């Protein structure tokens, strides 16, 4: 057993899958032979802080951070100690008009997922330096499940898709239940094309107020 | 349809360094930018 | 301005009919250079991007 009982419980049989089988043993290699990203610990991390029935906000993410102490197994966050990237600048841009919160004098988001927000990516592994270099290789059709379990969830889920890819995922979403709320992706290059003003996290936190569910307090604290 | 993307960075410390990575789509490329940590000094995208 | 870099952007795009041409901007912002990208509707068959010392 690899995760939390609430998961498993929607997930076990993916698990015990070929394809799945196949993507563990090329990873124990790769690990082995060069470096892969995020630490082979930190793998699941957005599943082991946010449990199947805690989720109340899904952020979908492509894949992890490609550079050193970067990546922690969540979308868009990054351990503390180092630069926060572009996006993740522009994250916190937006959540400063939108909400108010000051800028973060660092850009980890597990405040985040420990009061419900699945950081999930849809590639959980990457080599170091080299984007998008384990596409194809298993985990879309996991995270593709992810996304279907969460989407026969009786209790709703609020989808924040960011950009072309995590849009995509829309038509495994089962909308007369879950709430959508998409944009421009925060990269520099489409920020400004309505990333910008899309108040996703008022937005998401008047979604659950409508259910009776209590807001997100979305404000990183310095550390 | 893919892209090769070729980046030389600079780091805190002022070490320039080459980053080279394969088989990008454009999307893939334009999210890959916003998860570049470094200051860029080059960019190049080429169509495979 | 003392306090800002500038950056050179050159193209080799590829119009609907398959006439490739270059395209030479210069003095951009960082910033610049993003809304050119947005505002290229051409294929992008070379992109280069080089900060000006
Ligand atoms: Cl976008």
């Amino acid at each position: 057993q690899l995760l939390q009982d609430s998961w498993w419980n929607q997930l076990k049989e993916e698990f015990e899958k070929p394809y799945y089988q196949e993507l563990r043993e090329m990873l124990k290699r790769e690990y082995a032979e060069q470096t892969i990203y995020p630490d082979s610990r930190d793998i699941f991390n957005a599943l082991h802080y946010t449990s199947y029935d805690d989720v109340k906000v899904v952020i979908l993410g492509q894949d992890p951070y490609h550079g050193p102490g970067q990546a922690q197994g969540l979308s868009f966050s990054v351990k503390p100690g180092v630069k926060q990237p572009p996006s993740l600048k522009n994250i916190f841009l937006e959540l400063q008009q939108d909400i108010g919160c000051s800028i973060p004098n660092h850009g980890s988001l597990v405040s985040w997922a420990k009061q419900g927000v699945l950081l999930l990516n849809t590639v959980l592994t990457v080599r170091r330096g080299q984007a998008n270099s384990h596409k194809g290789k298993g985990w879309e059709r996991l995270t593709d499940r992810i996304i279907d379990v969460l989407s026969e969830r009786e209790r709703p889920v609020i989808f924040i898709l960011w950009g072309r890819h995590a849009q995509m995922k829309k038509e495994r979403i089962d909308t007369s239940k879950h709430f959508i709320i998409e944009s421009t992706h925060p990269s520099p290059f489409s920020a400004r094309n309505g990333f910008f003003g899309s108040r996703p996290f008022s937005r998401a936190n008047a979604y659950l107020e409508k259910m009776g569910e209590a807001p997100i307090d979305w404000c990183i604290k310095d550390l | 349809d893919s892209y090769d993307v070729t980046m030389l960075l600079q780091d805190d410390d002022g070490k320039q360094y080459y980053e080279y990575h394969k088989g990008l789509s454009l999307s893939d490329f334009e999210v890959l930018y916003g998860n570049t940590a470094d200051e860029i000094i080059k960019l190049r995208l080429d169509k495979v």
